[PDB]
């Protein structure tokens, strides 16, 4: 009744350590040689490592050689396996071989018994983004990302992912406006963010503030974002077309109260010069670009004298809780995206509006739109966080 | 004067003791010089006399160092007997009964043909020898061989009768070039080491002058037997002659390649020697009367 | 291994000496051997030395005169003398070892390695010794020797014993003619000098007498 068993398996993320214990069960291993074997889907067996009888003489393959070190007991009779320096080519299933003959060491189909076999996964990142913003660029800047480091990079844009994320938690990095992430780090789903001293210099105070939950921060901030007119264009609202379901377009007109026709119609009307003003973010400013039409932007009309107040957005992105991947997500977002190459990148599809980054703020201050765009969300006041906005947005629908 | 019958087997039996006596550094040797006939990772896992036989001993087990050892006893009792038997009854008859004294080209000519006899019959167990001794579990061509008689049966049923016999010319290229060196450095450095009288003339300089002799004779005959143990240790197919495998170990690696394990080599020629002249003497001497 | 020599004898000088040295049984062909010679009063010094293969080795002071050869077939070694003096006269002895033991040239001076020694020989080369009277010139006689002795290289003495009359019944007698074959050289009585027959000098006292002294 020869048994062997392996454990250890398991997901681990990259530039990690793990332990795989082989067990022998109804042999005698004093004359027995241990070996490893891994294999790929679609692929056959490889030689991993080896061991002699009495630990003296050990042998490893040419691409782990310095990386994984083998190890056995007699008294305890099993076989150990250290893992370092993990790579993602090391996704596999293992599997504990003992070779009868003894003192051996050769390619498979020489030994005489066989294990079960562990899984061990490299998972990569993977990165949902909202299918309005430009994703291509952030998928160029996950691939110079995989060029530098040797981590793969994926972008995905589910539809309705603010209802998505809270029921699949799931993604590691979730990019979103800073309304919903109060109410995720209340329920728990989000991690703790703890930038250095420095890197919190960069970006301006009130922005780091906006994303901030009883004196911590759960989520770096990347753009500010708020409504403008897209066009003598009227001055006051006492023709125009705008997506009415989302109550995000319409709130504007109706803010003394306070809180605390389809989108993609709207946009092929005025892509063809039907209409003539239409009130929407920087994000579709690309499209414009795309329609051959001249376009200008203007601060919203006022209403019985009183100015518009638009809801103004810090569009930043959060770090999953469960994520095995903590540490290669904030390396990617502290050193890559918060850039001015990975930034400039991303703003070449479709612009963001005013980038907290002070280095390419001052650059892109320059523009006359984005100064129009600040210019009207001053006339407005910064969306709340409080958990409360998940019914709310909701009851403002209906 | 011993019979031909008892020179021939107190030969052989010294010989074969010899051979006993010091395989791992032929072992040594023979994996020293097979080292980097294939693309490999450039690290180098042998490098060392010791270094070789520890790691050999260490990692595939102490019974590696002597594999292929009957093949070795059976080339020991059918070539060596012959030739060291042989070539004193050919020497003798070249003198024509001590008519004159023997010259160096006398001598000559009896190696050389004592050894081209020896070369041509008995080379199976050398080509067997080879590819035992070359063979590892762990790196390269994957271990075809379970032994020294099935050996014998696969080449015979697998290759034939004729393929046991690949690469004798570098054999007989080999006996010439170490024979000829051997006799002509042995006898120049003892004559101008007498006739200068650095050191007097008894056996230790007639010792040292044969030490000389034997080391220039490895180190001359070391590239021809280089390019003999990557030929014979060679898949059928992938080799077209020996001087496409001369020719691709120069493009390859260069020629200091040409000169790989050149001190187990020579250790192996001088320890052989002494053992089996010592035994053979000791023997014949006892069994004469 | 009793080893034996032979060629003793006294001689005159300038003469070629032939010693042989043999061992008993035919142990001679696996052996190598050496002569070595002791001065009256005086400890054993090196003089020549064949190994077995056949290459001889000569002393410093021995160079160029002596000749060494070894007979297998007669099993013995053969030493020649050229140019002999009174300066060689010694006791010789031949030595033999067993092969292998030497290692350097010089290694063959050590008596150390030799092991088998023989009898022996005595040598001798008696020089010509001339008794003068009393009553003549000895010093000019003892000058005439010394002249002798640098010129050529043998020892030359003047006595003076007392009654020759009856005491000489040396090599060269000095006396007046009443006694007396001789060379006159001075005129009283006539005083001549003789040539004793038992002198083995006889061809250098000839050359002594008629080179230098008479002049
Ligand atoms: N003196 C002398 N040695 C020889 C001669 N031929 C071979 N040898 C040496 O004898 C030893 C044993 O030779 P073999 O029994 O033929 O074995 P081998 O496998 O050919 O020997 P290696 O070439 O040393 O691996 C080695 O040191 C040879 O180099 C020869 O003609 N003369
Ligand atoms: O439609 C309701 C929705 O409005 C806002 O979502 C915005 C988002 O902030 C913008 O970045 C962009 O994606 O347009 C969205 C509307 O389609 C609120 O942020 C959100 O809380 C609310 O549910």
């Amino acid at each position: 009744q020869v048994q062997l068993v392996e454990s250890g398996g398991g997901l681990v993320q990259a530039g990690d350590s793990l332990r795989l214990s082989c067990a022998a069960s109804g042999l005698t291993l004093k004359n027995y040689a241990m070996g490893w074997f891994r294999q790929a889907p679609g692929k056959e067996h490889e030689f991993v490592a080896v061991i002699s009888w009495s630990g003296s003489g050990t042998s490893y393959a040419d691409s782990v050689e310095g990386r994984f070190t083998i190890s056995r007991d007699n008294a305890k009779n099993t076989a150990f396996l250290q893992m370092s320096s993990l790579k993602p080519e090391d996704t596999a299933v293992y599997y504990c071989a003992a070779r009868d003959g003894g003192y051996g060491s050769r390619w498979p189909d020489e030994y005489t018994y066989w294990g079960q076999g562990t899984q061990v996964t490299v998972p990569p990142l993977v990165i949902w983004i909202n299918g309005d913003k430009g994703y291509n660029g952030l998928a160029e800047v996950g691939k110079k990302f995989e060029k530098d480091t040797g981590i793969k990079v994926t972008v995905e844009h589910p539809d309705k992912l603010e209802e998505k994320f809270p029921q699949v938690a799931g993604p590691d990095i979730i990019f979103w406006a800073h309304d919903r992430f109060g109410g995720y780090a209340q329920s728990g789903l989000l991690a703790e963010i703890t930038p250095d001293k420095a890197f919190q210099d960069k970006l301006y105070p009130f922005t780091w503030d906006a994303v901030r939950y009883n004196g911590k921060l759960i989520a770096y901030p990347i753009a500010v974002e708020a409504l403008s007119l897209i066009y003598n264009p009227p001055k006051t609202w006492e023709a125009l077309m705008f997506n009415l379901q989302e109550p995000y377009f319409t709130w504007p007109l109706i803010a003394g109260g306070y809180a605390f026709t389809d989108y993609s119609i709207a946009e092929a009307a005025f892509n063809k010069g039907e209409t003539a003003m239409t009130i929407n973010g920087p994000w579709a400013w690309s499209n414009i670009d795309t329609s051959k039409v001249n376009y200008g932007v203007t601060v919203l009309p006022t209403f019985k004298g009183q100015p518009s107040k638009p809801f103004v957005g810090v569009l930043s992105a959060g770090i999953n809780a469960a994520s095995p991947n903590k540490e290669l997500a904030k390396e990617f977002l502290e050193n890559y995206l918060l850039t001015d190459e990975g930034l400039e990148a991303v703003n070449k599809d479709k612009p963001l509006g005013a980038v907290a980054l002070k280095s390419y703020e001052e650059e892109l201050a320059k523009d006359p739109r984005i100064a129009a765009t600040m210019e009207n969300a001053q006339k407005g006041e910064i969306m709340p966080n409080i958990p409360q906005m998940s019914a709310f947005w909701y009851a403002v629908r209906t | 004067h011993p019979t031909l019958g008892v020179q021939l087997f107190s030969a052989g039996i010294a010989a074969c003791l010899a051979d006993v006596i010091t395989f791992p550094l032929d072992t040594a040797k023979v994996r020293l010089q097979v080292q980097g006939e294939c693309p490999t990772s450039s690290v180098i896992r042998y490098k060392g006399v010791l270094g070789t036989i520890t790691a050999v001993v260490k990692t595939e087990g102490r019974m590696k160092l002597y594999s292929g050892l009957p093949a070795g006893l059976q080339r020991q009792i059918s070539s060596a007997s012959l030739r060291i038997g042989l070539y004193d009854t050919v020497q003798e008859f070249l003198t024509a009964g001590k008519e004159t004294a023997p010259s160096l080209g006398s001598k000559i000519l009896a190696g050389l043909t004592t050894g081209g006899v020896a070369v041509f019959i008995g080379q199976p167990t050398e080509v067997v020898k080879v590819r035992l001794q070359a063979q590892s579990h762990l790196h390269g061509i994957k271990p075809r061989y379970t032994g020294t008689y099935n050996a014998y049966r696969i080449i015979a049923t697998t290759e034939g009768l004729t393929g046991l016999w690949k690469g004798t010319t570098p054999n007989l290229m080999r006996s010439v070039i170490i024979n000829c060196t051997e006799l002509v450095t042995y006898d120049l450095m003892k004559e101008a080491f007498v006739k200068n009288n650095i050191l007097a003339d008894d056996v230790p300089c007639h010792l040292v002058s044969a030490l000389i002799a034997g080391f220039c004779a490895t180190a001359m005959s070391s590239p021809v037997d280089v390019v003999k143990t990557r030929f014979i240790n060679s898949p059928p197919g992938q080799y077209k002659s020996v001087p496409n495998c001369a020719m691709k170990v120069f493009t390859n690696e260069g020629p200091t390649a040409f000169f790989k394990g050149l001190v187990p080599s020579f250790l192996r020629l001088g320890s052989w020697n002494v053992i089996m002249f010592v035994c053979f003497e000791q023997l014949k001497r006892e069994l004469s009367k």
